[PDB]
């Protein structure tokens, strides 16, 4: 987070 | 009001086909007669079709749709709709978080088919 | 009256999906301000996804479905439906023959996407 | 398509009411397995109430809705909903004229009823 | 999902129309942008009119239908239909109780008029 895909 | 649940004619084939519009994977469950016959799961913030099936009504009749997102359900609402006296469509939105666009998983289940 | 005409509102992206349920090559077209925007041909009778797109609704929001087979047109019917006052669902059903099931090409617009 | 005619559950009484939007005066027939069970006729570009009447759906549950204008039948819409898998509109417009508000007497059916 | 809330076309004239299936007296509330604009109220396990009106959706467009049965406010369950991309429908049903009919108070808001 950001750039990986992590969040939701 | 319970959402989500439609009574279809017996012994009848129907379609149901998912779309998700959502940060969030959706799951879909498909039940027909308390049985899950379905699943589609993805995640997709443009409406991609996560999932579509030709299922039989069975003896019961009885269709839930259930959409969860890692395992909390989401918020459902639902109708049904007949055309020409015919020609019905079962109709799920859901919801996964707060902006309630309802979008998140819709759900179509359309019969008869053939 | 006028069947497969939605208006929906400017320059708002919506799903497109049709399905087939008929002996007979369908060929659905998705105008979009009187201007072809999509069309799909398949044949299924087994509710098979002969088309599914995102399209735009543009800047005059006008949509219109088109079912033809063989180049002839289908006899149509159509309703749209909002669910919880945000959730969108434009519906066309097609009767090709004498049947009057009017499944043959069945087209489902949903709105909003996101 | 056949607009106008819905099945309902055999047996079932059911609510059926119309309004007037129209400079012509509307005449409306319902029709319970093909015998003449309401008319209603009214005059009103304001929505008037021009029948609202207790039917039941009787041994065959077909019902079907007329509108004519001096004896002149009128173009006619019609869906039926279902929401929360119990409670059921059978809605009908018709239109007499070259506008197209597909107004000019609009029927509703309800049910169930009690 | 919140129910009984529908957006209207600003400045348009609209029809309400509420009828009654309980023993307990309906109280129906029709509000524009949150204030009152109608009230109705009766009793009827017979489907009776409790009340009809023409109403203004005025500057914002926004219409809403509570019920309760003295004091205690109902659940609802609502839609909103078009039929041929012109005639519109929102729909209510509610439940004063525990048997799930939805029938309480029945609400049908049409438009256009005239
Ligand atoms: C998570 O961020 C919320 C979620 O995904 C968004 C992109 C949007 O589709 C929203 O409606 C959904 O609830
Ligand atoms: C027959 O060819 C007519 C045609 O195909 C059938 C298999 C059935 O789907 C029917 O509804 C369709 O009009
Ligand atoms: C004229 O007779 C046409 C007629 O009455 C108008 C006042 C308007 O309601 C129109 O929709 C209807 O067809
Ligand atoms: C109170 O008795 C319950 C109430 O009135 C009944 C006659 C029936 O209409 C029921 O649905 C309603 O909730
Ligand atoms: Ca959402
Ligand atoms: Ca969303
Ligand atoms: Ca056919
Ligand atoms: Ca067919
Ligand atoms: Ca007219
Ligand atoms: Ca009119
Ligand atoms: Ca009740
Ligand atoms: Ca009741």
């Amino acid at each position: 987070k950001p750039x990986c895909x992590a969040x939701k | 009001a319970t959402q989500g649940v439609f009574t279809l004619p017996a012994n009848t084939r129907f379609g149901v086909t998912a779309f998700a519009n959502s940060s969030g994977t959706q799951t879909v469950n498909v039940l027909v007669n308390n049985e899950t016959a379905a699943t589609f799961s993805g995640q997709s913030t443009n409406n991609a079709v996560i999932g579509t099936q030709v299922l039989n009504s069975g003896s019961s009749g009885k269709v839930q749709v259930q959409v969860s997102v890692n395992g909390r359900p989401s918020d459902l609402v639902s109708a049904q709709v007949i055309l020409t006296n015919e020609l019905n469509f079962a109709l799920v939105g859901s919801e996964d978080g707060t902006d309630n666009d309802y979008n998140d998983a819709v759900v179509v289940i359309n019969w008869p088919l053939g």
